[PDB]
RNA sequence: AUCGAGAGG
């Protein structure tokens, strides 16, 4: 019931792809050699600017039918501007001493690789991706 | 039409001429001194050719091919190979005349593929229409007549000779091309 | 013909090979010629293959030809159907046609043969021949109106 | 003025009214256009019995035209649907009966107009069944034209009806609907060879709304409450009455659902 | 020939057909008058007496009704006129000829009748209007399109007859075709285009449309899916609602082109538990072909779930497309001016090359080509020049065509359109061919009376530079008319010839059925095949699979499949097996592994012998990959844990499974040998798919998971065995017949003529040839 | 046969226009579309019903019976 | 042919019921049920004879023996209960 | 059917409020599928819709004569001067929702012809009907209330399916079922049988 | 011939209930209401107003076939809240908004002079 | 009516196929379909 | 009945 991982990620390049609404993002962990990520996001909901540093966070929680926020008393889980929900398509190891996690969020896909995370990360269908400006 | 040598001594040209068309148009308007197609044949401006005679002749589709051709072109216009022929014995009166009555009905069949044209000819024979004005007096075994026959919006020139505009067999329906409800 | 063959490593590698194409077929003399592989040579016509090499080789070539026409379509028919047709022509020693000359002329059954073609001729020759129809045939049963020995009709159900 | 929807009419006319609908959900406006097209009651001829027909036009043809002919329906709410009424065939309050006879006395073809049709049934002091003529001459809509030696002689029974039942009862011909003219909502994606702005003309309804600025990001939350609509009347019912009857008819449908629940 | 083989039949109806999205695939929309006229005799039963009395009271005029009542004496009681029509009270043993009611079995038939798929049982739903209503997906096996198409409906009159129709002839059962090993029915036309457009990651569905689509799926979980995007706004990807439509517990993976896990192209699909991870839905995924979602659903659960899936996908996709819309248009055919200039330049360069080749022919400075006349070589070169010109023009058009182009959208969906259609519409329709030749000079040395004599230029010979949009010239139009005329004549001739051919095949093969000994035999008992299809297995449920042992480097095959317990490197890493540290040494286990490796090597040599091409994929009974995927998702193994499974038990269990599969039951040494021959390739596949090293490397299979896989493989193979009694020959003849109708037209007899020579076994051959090697 | 009462697509009355329309195009030598604009029918669904229709009834009238 | 009895132990016909065998068994049981036959299985909300036949097949209550036949003519008789339905 | 070879049945009839509507409110009398056209490859139908729209707005009849060169771009230019889109795609709104359609839909005037064939004449249904005496089989045709004929191909299809009893019922009970008396000694219908 | 009469679309026949309420299965507070002889026109507005209410979790319109004018609406509401009450409140809100619009439009027309 | 009045019938090398000599005399596209296609032509 | 013609898929 706590966040699996948090980082500051600086993106060098965003590729629009064939789609206009959805662009892919190629970022790396800032000051860390170990973590690099490529993630599909929608620019209309939140516009990724080139050379932005954006806070990335993955959280397990915070079946059940989705409920619209019943009132303002129900507190938003995140200050973060962007949140997605999705399921990992694969947990792999890039090379020995290098793990990679491939999470799919609504068909949008993100891959991020780094050793320390695999002890945090679990084969959980639940994941919340939290992007802060 | 017949192409012979040096009309006005200038250049191999069509035997017909604009004043002849003007007199024929005057006769059509008066409907004076008659100017008839049979009269054109007696003038020798036009000749009747059999296929065996056709092998020996050289024909130009367009009367504009014969006049001397000493640049920018709209892309939509279909590419025309230069005729590149010195002598034409005759010129076809209009290309559309090779087509049949049902093909004369078909709109833009040059832009269309031919098998669809054949299917539409058969369907047009099958399509309902007011065959004659005297149908009400007539007692036919099976008669189908449209309530409000509508003349076609896009008509061939040949149609004015076909009398299809005068006695139409279809309705100009507002058509939308869409995927709606899956029917 | 860009044939593919095992490499020394064991991976399949494609080596180009020279092949000759002949407008005519004289199989017996052609195969007994130097400079060719006797095993690899193939004929467009299956009947010459069957006479030169045996019935089974002819059956193989027959299935190959039917495969060629289905591939010219691009359609795929499962191996068993074409195979069954080729076997029906092949089980009889002579290579048997699908036309009346052949399968209808074959002795098995009497009313299936007349249902295909030459109905009255088969019936007349049968009366002169006094052949007894088993009535096992599906077409014969359809004529009889009795339920045919189809899969559903084949087994007999009785009380315990 | 009133909380809820607010309407500012752009243009007024007997034939048409152009208005601006504000603070409205789209579903309600669509439902209102549909109730206006279909549900509003009108009087049109439902039965035709002809004694003599010398016309070249067939009797069924003329009857269909007569059903298509406009008849006044301002007092149609005072008139009752025949199926709601206890008469065996028709009573004077539920049906309006028109008689029409037209002979070709003139050698020239004699036209037959809606003004020639006359009413035998009692008016009962209500504006019902009057033939509608917007023609400047006052000549009615022409059913047939009869050559000399031709007489036509018929009776017509006009009952209350709705356009869902048959298109002839429709009070309005075309309803013009516009929303998101600037495409800020981006409900539609423009098909363009080179440029969408060059390929699609700006609607007249774009200029009323303030033009979108390319600087601001698109808002996902935004929903359009402003619509530009136009109602055109045949004349059997006046435009203001047509749209008011659409509103009222939808209200009666909703109330019928509510009272059905109360009965449950 | 006519009356006995084919009778005019009572209780037969015929109507024009129209397509209804909402009606279920198995159902048929039967007009109310048709159901009222058609009567099913139903013996009065204690359960049905009340219903039947109500039907009789309702009468022939109104359905549910009954036209006739049959007494115990059998005297007819006519409902339309009877003095006791209201008097009657039902008595046991009586028969009521009920009006045809909803959810009753009938037979729906198309007149070409090339296939068993053209005649299938259907559930009845009585429709108000007049035209037969059917699902779109059932059009393809019926080969019908809603242009006045007319189809026949036949009603069973007996309960045994009804049970035959429902148990064997039902639409969901015949979804999978025995021939071609693919399902017959797939999502067609707007549903395919719409599913593609919905699956795009750009496409996102708002909560209102999401709720309405959730409701639109007839069986809904009741749980609103968690939004793909939450915090900005609760956006939902169309893939998520589509996944809610996908049945849970089914996993599909397809790798095409660059199917990276990141998949920037979005090509291919990954579905786990009926939930799509990545992809854009394409035709093959939802298509009739094997490896499609239809085949997987039909195999895993059954046919009924598959038909329901057809329905649900149709409803959701049609609603979404209804909101989005689609329109072909003039402008989707139009092309950019720059690309059009490149098009005309390409055509001009082709013409210049043709004229230079013609000049070289005139100079006689043209190389002699062996085996062909020099004129023949000239004709072939010019024809190829024009063909390449048209194809390159079409390529320029397609690159010019935007992603928004609706013909491109249909082609990407695969629903409709072809590259050639675009090329003819925008650049060039091509060079017309008559009798396999360029247009001939009917007049001496002139193809047309306008053309000068002795002209061999493509315009004289009939090459149409212009597109369909720009319009054909009169000469081009006449030549195109010649081509179309040949096409129509050939079409009619092909239909006639293929009808005769199909009848001959059917009559030749009809009597042969699989007898109870599994020997394919005719009625007389002459054995056509000792084992049917040489494997003794039903043609359905067989899908192509790749055999990993064939092909590849010998060293790589050794690395993947060989484990030696003695060498430190060869022995499995201890993370893979808990026994692994104990496994080091363990010479008695190493000898068993060496034995299995020797078996694998012999199998590899055998498979290399069978196919010189060594093509990986061949039709096989049981899809191992899907079973392995189902095991991995069912037991959710993290694959960190060492396998519970002994290194001995994998080999012994695989051997036990080989002993378990018997095509033929009898304990005859000849029958045993024939069984081993039948399952030789299947055993090779099973050993290649699950090697001890492979079982521990590709996944960390728990011993229970390996046992489950073994049981499932055995069960599936037993499902795949051919049912005895099946009439194999008629199915074979129809299998040839329908594609033979479909075929339409280096110089060899091909298609229908070649087939006719093959079938006639004629001595003469139009194109004999010897392939000298 | 005769002038339609209303355009099929939307339903605006076109029976009133026909006589006036012919009179306008004869009186001013007007373009047909300009006469349609004077008729007040601005939608092509209304325009087609007037322009495409031909009075077969006049020829039927010419018959004596 | 005549006394072509096959030992019940020495039977090589497939243990699984052929789909034709199931179809004809279900049809015959439903046909008899429609003609007021006794029903040996307790029924819940079923009136259709074919549903009762399918339930009986799942119960294996039907006392019918399918006689498997061979091209030679030797008959192998299998009870419905003996045959696996799957 | 259309003037360009496209033929089809009426799938359904829709009320005007249900059908999609443009901002002008014009509802198409006819709705067709985009998918039929690419395989049929009939550009001329689309060109006819464009030209007829131009003609309806202009009031001047359009020429669709063969071998006469008219630019689609020029016709689109005239449509542009009218203000309608050059391609002729029109922004539409879904009838049920009132929502704007995501894709603009081609809206044109198209000449369409009513084919002779009509469903209600075509429909025939016979459960029991008159029979020709010699055949003892159903008569032929709707006019005779005559049954459809199962084909030999249909019988073969049923053999492929495997339902012997269904084919027996269609083959005998549905048509020319007959009971005969025959003798055991000679396999001929020599026996004459009196049942009373 | 076989085609149904037009009249059947707007009048209920054979005592058909205008609304039939049946509790939804597998959803705790949901209920399916079959509106009979009713069209899309009413249903879209009813669903939209149900979506506006905070307590309603689910509302949607479905018609099983275009031939028959039956409209099916399933309602899921917050616990302690009647779905029927939600539907009635949404309907009453619809009526109040339509009345207010009618009054405003009438005032504007009285201002209009044509 | 007009098309029936202008009818050609060829009773029965390659008669069905459209010929170059047909140009200017016979309609390229008017012919029966399926059976007897091109044997009958329209002038 | 038959023959013929035509048309539809
Ligand atoms: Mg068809
Ligand atoms: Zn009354
Ligand atoms: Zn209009
Ligand atoms: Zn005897």
């Amino acid at each position: 019931s706590n966040t699996l991982f948090d980082d500051i990620f600086q993106v060098s390049e965003v590729d629009p792809g064939r789609y206009n609404k959805v662009c892919r993002i190629e970022a790396a962990s800032t000051t860390q050699d170990q973590c690099k990520l490529t993630l599909d996001i929608n620019v209309e909901l939140f516009p990724v600017a080139a050379q932005d540093s954006l806070t990335v966070t993955i959280a397990s929680s915070l079946t059940r039918s989705w409920r619209p926020p019943q009132a303002g008393d129900r507190s938003l889980a995140d200050d973060y501007d962007y949140v997605m929900y999705g399921t990992a398509y694969k947990f792999e190891e890039v090379s020995k001493d290098l793990i990679a996690v491939y999470y799919s969020f609504g068909g949008l896909l993100m891959r991020l690789e780094g050793n320390y995370r695999n002890l945090n990360n679990l084969k959980q269908e639940n994941a919340y991706l939290l992007i802060r400006r | 039409f017949i192409v012979e040598d040096d009309e006005s001594l200038g250049h191999k040209e069509l035997k017909v001429r604009k004043g002849h068309i003007a007199k024929l148009m005057a006769t059509e308007y008066q409907d004076v001194e008659e100017y008839t197609w049979s009269s054109l044949l007696n003038e020798g401006l036009v000749e009747y050719i059999d296929a065996e005679e056709e092998e020996s002749i050289l024909i130009a589709m367009q009367p504009e091919d014969l006049e001397p051709a000493e640049l920018d072109v709209d892309p939509a216009k279909r590419i025309r190979v230069s005729h590149h022929a010195t002598t034409f014995t005759h010129c076809e009166i209009h290309p559309s005349m090779i087509l049949g009555v049902a093909a004369s009905i078909i709109p833009f069949p040059d832009h269309n593929q031919s098998p669809r044209n054949t299917y539409q000819s058969a369907m047009g024979k099958q399509a309902m229409g007011v065959f004659l004005t005297n149908y009400n007096v007539r007692m036919d075994t099976m008669a189908n007549i449209l309530y409000y026959p509508q003349k076609p919006l896009g008509t061939t020139r040949a149609m004015e000779y076909l009398k299809f505009r005068e006695l139409p067999a279809g309705q100009n329906a507002i058509v939308a091309i869409a995927c709606y409800s899956g029917y | 013909y860009d044939r593919k063959v095992p490499s020394p490593t064991g991976e399949y590698v494609k080596e180009p090979e020279w092949v000759l194409e002949t407008d005519g077929v004289n199989l017996s003399e052609v195969m007994t010629v130097p400079g060719i592989d006797p095993t690899r040579i193939y004929t467009n016509s299956f009947i010459d293959i069957m006479e030169v090499l045996g019935i089974e080789a002819g059956r193989a070539a027959l299935y190959k030809e039917v495969y060629n026409v289905i591939a010219s379509d691009g359609s795929y028919v499962n191996y068993r159907h074409m195979a069954l047709l080729v076997d029906v022509m092949t089980t009889q020693g002579g290579l048997t046609s699908v036309t009346r000359h052949g399968f209808n002329r074959s002795n098995t059954g009497a009313l299936m043969r007349c249902s295909f073609e030459e109905t009255v001729e088969i019936l007349f020759e049968a009366g002169a021949s006094a052949e007894l129809d088993d009535c096992r045939g599906v077409s014969e049963n359809v004529i009889l109106g009795q339920m045919a020995p189809i899969g559903t009709g084949a087994f007999d159900v009785m009380i315990d | 003025s009133e909380e809820g929807p607010q309407v500012k009419i752009r243009e007024a006319s007997k034939d048409n009214v152009d208005f601006i609908l504000s603070n409205v959900d789209l579903a309600m406006a669509n439902s209102l256009r549909r109730v206006m097209i279909a549900e509003i009651p009108t009087l049109a001829i439902d039965s035709v019995e002809v004694e003599t027909n010398t016309t070249v036009l067939a009797d069924e043809f003329i009857a269909h035209r007569l059903g298509l002919i406009p008849l006044q329906s301002m007092d149609i709410e005072q008139l009752e649907y025949s199926r709601d009424c206890f008469c065996e065939d028709h009573c004077d309050k539920c049906s309006v009966v028109l008689t029409l006879q037209a002979f070709g006395e003139s050698e020239s073809t004699t036209n037959v107009y809606s003004k020639d049709l006359v009413i035998v049934s009692n008016l009962m002091g209500r504006n019902i069944g009057h033939p509608i003529i917007q023609d400047k001459e006052g000549n009615g809509v022409l059913i047939c034209k009869l050559r000399k030696g031709q007489e036509l002689k018929l009776t017509c029974v006009a009952k209350k009806g709705i356009a869902k039942e048959h298109a002839k009862w429709g009070p309005a011909a075309a309803i013009e609907f516009e929303y998101d003219p600037w495409n800020k909502l981006k409900h539609t994606d423009y098909w363009y060879e080179q440029d969408s702005a060059k390929e699609w003309p700006q609607s007249k309804n774009c200029e009323y709304e303030d033009p979108p600025n390319e600087g601001d990001p698109f808002d996902y939350k935004a929903q359009a409450d402003t619509f530009y609509m136009n109602v055109e009347s045949v004349g059997s019912i006046p435009v203001d009455q047509v749209v008011v009857r659409g509103i009222d008819t939808l209200q009666k449908k909703v109330a019928s659902i509510l009272l059905a629940l109360t009965q449950m | 020939r006519g009356n006995l083989m084919g009778k005019r039949v009572d209780f037969s109806a015929r109507t024009v057909i129209s397509g209804d999205p909402n009606l279920e695939l198995d159902q048929v929309g039967v007009p109310k008058s048709i159901a009222k006229t058609l009567t099913y005799p139903e013996v009065v039963t204690p359960y049905n007496i009340d219903r039947l009395t109500q039907l009789v009271r309702n009468g022939p005029n109104e359905h549910p009704g009954a036209k006739y009542v049959i007494r115990d004496s059998g005297d007819r009681i006519d409902l339309r006129y009877s003095k006791r029509a209201g008097d009657i009270q039902l008595q046991y043993g009586w028969k009521v000829e009920r009006h045809i009611m909803d959810n009753d079995p009938v037979l729906f038939n198309r007149q070409p009748s090339l296939h068993k798929m053209s005649m299938m049982a259907h559930r009845v739903k009585v429709i108000p209007y007049s035209t037969f209503r059917l699902n779109l997906s059932v059009t393809s096996p019926y080969n019908a399109d809603f242009d006045g198409d007319e189809m026949n409906l036949h009603v069973p009159q007996s309960e045994e007859t009804r049970a035959e129709l429902s148990q064997l002839c039902a639409v969901p059962l015949q979804i999978v075709s025995p021939q071609s090993n693919k399902p017959c029915m797939g999502i067609v036309q707007d549903t395919l285009c719409g599913i593609r457009k919905l699956t795009l990651r750009d496409t996102f569905i708002e909560l209102d449309q999401v709720l309405n689509m959730l409701y639109w799926v007839p069986d809904w979980d009741g749980v609103i899916p968690t939004p793909a995007i939450i915090k900005p706004k609760p956006l939902w990807s169309g893939k998520q609602i589509l996944s809610v439509a996908i049945p849970n517990g089914i996993h599909l993976q397809r790798f095409d082109e660059g199917t990276t896990l990141l998949s920037p192209k979005d090509n291919g699909m990954l579905i786990i538990d009926g939930q799509i991870i990545f992809g854009v839905v394409e035709k093959k995924t939802v298509g009739s072909s094997n490896g499609g979602l239809i085949h997987v659903v039909t195999r895993e659960k059954g046919p009924q779930v598959c038909a329901k899936l057809f329905g649900n996908i149709q409803k959701v996709v049609n609603f979404w497309l209804l909101h989005n819309g689609f329109s072909t248009g003039i402008g989707d055919t139009i092309a950019d001016g720059p690309t059009m200039r490149e098009i005309t330049e390409t055509i001009a360069e082709a013409k210049k090359k043709v004229l230079d080749v013609t000049k070289e022919a005139q100079a006689n400075l043209l190389t002699a080509k062996h085996g062909m006349t020099l004129r023949e070589s000239f004709e072939d070169n010019v024809v190829r020049f024009l063909n390449e010109a048209r194809d390159k023009a079409g390529r320029l058009a397609e690159v010019n065509l935007k992603d928004l182009n609706n013909v491109k959208q249909m082609v990407m969906a695969g629903s409709k359109g072809s590259f050639i259609n675009i090329a003819q519409m925008s650049a060039c329709v091509g060079q017309q061919s008559v009798e396999g030749k360029r247009i001939a000079f009917g007049f001496v040395d002139r193809t047309l009376p306008h053309f000068s004599k002795d002209d061999y230029s493509p315009e004289s010979k009939g090459f149409v530079e212009n597109s369909y949009l720009r319009g054909l010239t009169p000469q081009e139009f006449f030549f195109h008319a010649m081509g179309g005329r040949e096409g129509l004549i050939d079409t009619a001739v092909k239909t006639a010839e293929t009808g005769y051919i199909q009848r001959r095949l059917v009559k030749a093969l009809e009597d042969i059925m699989v007898h109870y000994d599994n020997t394919t035999r005719n009625s007389l008992g002459n054995v056509i095949q000792f084992i049917y299809g040489e494997d003794g297995m039903d043609a359905a449920h067989i899908e192509k699979q790749s055999l990993d042992t064939i092909g590849g480097s010998d060293a790589a095959f050794e690395k993947r499949y060989r484990v030696d317990l003695l060498n430190t490197d060869h022995t499995l890493d201890p993370s893979l097996l808990e026994s692994g540290s104990e496994i080091l040494g363990d010479l008695k286990l190493q000898v068993l592994l060496d034995e299995e490796y020797k078996q694998l090597v012999k199998d590899r040599k055998f498979l290399r012998e069978v196919f010189v091409d060594g093509e990986a994929n061949w039709p096989l009974p049981v899809n191992i990959r899907r079973i392995i995927q189902n095991a991995q998702q069912t037991f959710h193994i993290d694959h960190t844990k060492p396998s519970d499974l002994t290194i001995k038990d994998i080999v012994l269990g695989v051997k036990d499974l080989q002993e378990n599969l018997l095509v033929l039951r009898g304990k005859n040494e000849i029958i045993q040998n024939a069984q081993r021959d039948a399952v030789t390739l299947f055993c090779c596949l099973l050993r290649s798919r699950l090697a001890t090293r492979r079982v521990l490397q590709e996944y960390r299979l728990t011993k229970q998971a390996f046992d489950w896989v073994l049981s499932n493989i055995e069960a599936q193979f037993l499902r795949s065995v051919v049912h005895p009694g099946e009439m194999v020959g008629v199915l074979a003849a129809q299998s040839i017949g329908e594609p033979a109708t479909q075929m339409t037209l280096k110089k060899v007899t091909s298609g229908v003529p070649r087939l006719k020579e093959i079938l006639n076994v004629a001595k003469n051959m139009k194109t004999p040839s010897l392939t000298v090697y | 046969m005769i002038v339609p009462v209303r355009c099929f697509s939307c339903g605006k009355v076109v029976g009133d226009k026909w006589e006036s329309y012919l009179n306008l195009l004869q009186e001013d030598e007007l373009d047909e579309g300009t006469a349609l604009s004077r008729l007040g029918l601005k939608r092509y669904c209304c325009r087609r019903m007037i322009l495409t229709h031909v009075d077969l009834i006049e020829k039927f009238l010419r018959y004596n019976p | 042919l005549k006394e072509k009895a096959i030992p019940k132990d020495q039977r090589a016909t497939t243990p699984y019921m052929t789909k034709y065998e199931r179809a004809r068994i279900l049809g015959t049981r439903a046909l008899q049920i429609s003609m007021n036959a006794p029903v040996f299985v307790d029924l819940e909300g079923e009136t259709d004879p074919l549903r009762i036949a399918m339930k009986e097949l799942a119960e294996k209550k039907i006392p019918l023996v399918i006689r498997r036949y061979l091209p030679d003519g030797s008959f192998e008789d299998w009870s419905v209960e003996e045959l696996i339905v799957d | 059917a259309s003037r360009h070879g496209q033929k089809g049945t009426i799938g359904i009839t829709y009320r005007r409020e249900d059908m999609p509507f443009t901002a002008e409110g014009i509802v198409p009398d006819l709705i067709i599928n985009p998918h039929a056209i690419p395989s049929r490859m009939t550009v001329a139908h689309l060109i006819e819709c464009l030209l007829s729209k131009v003609a309806a707005l202009s009031g001047n009849e359009g020429d669709a004569s063969p071998f006469t060169d008219i630019t689609v771009e020029g016709i689109s230019k005239l449509l542009r001067e009218h203000g309608y889109q050059s391609r002729g795609f029109e922004v539409m709104y879904n009838g049920h929702t009132g929502k704007k359609l995501m894709a603009q839909i081609f809206f044109g005037p198209t000449y369409y012809q009513r084919l002779r064939h009509m469903v209600d004449d075509k429909i025939h249904a016979r459960a029991r009907g008159p029979m020709q005496v010699l055949t003892r089989q159903p008569v032929e045709g709707r006019s005779r209330d005559g049954g459809l004929r199962f084909g030999e191909m249909e019988r073969d299809c049923m053999i492929a399916h495997g339902a012997a009893s269904f084919l027996k019922e269609r083959l005998m009970e549905a048509s020319d079922a007959f009971r005969v008396h025959i003798c055991g000694i000679c396999g001929l219908m020599t026996v004459i049988a009196k049942l009373n | 011939m076989n085609a149904p009469d037009r009249f059947e679309l707007f009048l209920l026949g054979e005592g058909e209930s205008k609304l039939k309420i049946d509790p939804d299965t597998k959803a705790p507070n949901a209920v399916v209401i079959t509106f009979e002889k009713e069209d899309h026109t009413l249903g879209n507005l009813i669903r939209a107003e149900l979506l506006n209410d905070r307590k309603v979790l689910f509302a949607a319109y479905k018609v099983e076939h275009p031939f028959f004018a039956r409209f099916k609406l399933r309602i899921q509401t917050t616990e302690g809240y009647d779905p029927k009450d939600a539907l009635k409140n949404a309907c009453n809100s619809i009526i109040n908004k339509l009345g207010a619009l009618k009054t405003n439009f009438e005032t504007e027309w009285n201002l209009q002079t044509l | 009516t007009l098309s029936h009045l202008r009818r050609t019938n060829t009773p029965i090398a390659k008669p069905r196929q459209l010929h170059n000599t047909h140009w200017g005399l016979v309609c390229p596209a008017e012919t029966p379909e399926g059976q007897a296609c091109g044997l009958v032509k329209n002038l």
